[PDB]
């Protein structure tokens, strides 16, 4: 998983996923 | 009057009650911990929690309580980061797993 969420450490195959994941930490 | 923290993001849910504290760390219950990227989170560690779902796999990079892996956790009802499940990584450690949740993402305020 290349996306790596810099607040929490999440990790994800598709960006997408990486962008609703961010949004959220709006 | 409550004994639970809930998802401050849409409070639908409650995902642990104050007896389920403790502290890991003789740091006390809550401690602040940087990530690697200079974020601080104030985690609170309890045994138990409900109501929240995992995203990856475990990893032990940077883990604030060594021994132990995370894995991110988030609300199963808005899937707001909430904290991490802490698993230990050797058979001797106790428990073998926690939560850490982090401060700004429940309500009330801890
Ligand atoms: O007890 C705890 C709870 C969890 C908590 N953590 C860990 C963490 C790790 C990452 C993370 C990981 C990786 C992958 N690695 C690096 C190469 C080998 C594997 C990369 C690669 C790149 N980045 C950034 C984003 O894009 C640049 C990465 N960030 C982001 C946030 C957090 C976080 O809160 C903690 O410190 N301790
Ligand atoms: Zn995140
Ligand atoms: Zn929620």
């Amino acid at each position: 998983r290349p996306f790596h969420c810099n607040q929490c450490g999440a990790s994800f195959t598709q960006k997408g996923n990486l962008l609703r994941h961010i949004k959220l930490h709006s | 009057p409550s004994t639970s923290l809930s998802c401050k993001q849409c409070q639908e849910t409650e995902i642990t009650t104050k007896n389920e504290i403790f502290s890991l760390s003789l740091s006390g219950p809550m401690a602040a911990y940087v990530n690697p990227h200079g974020y601080v989170h104030e985690t609170l560690t309890v045994y138990k929690a409900s109501n929240l779902n995992l995203i990856g796999r475990p990893s032990t990079e940077h883990s604030w309580f060594p021994g132990y892996a995370w894995t991110v956790a988030q609300c199963k009802i808005c899937a707001s980061h909430i904290g991490w499940k802490f698993t230990a990584t050797k058979k001797d450690m106790s428990p073998q797993k926690f939560w850490g949740l982090t401060r700004s993402a429940l309500l009330p305020t801890i």
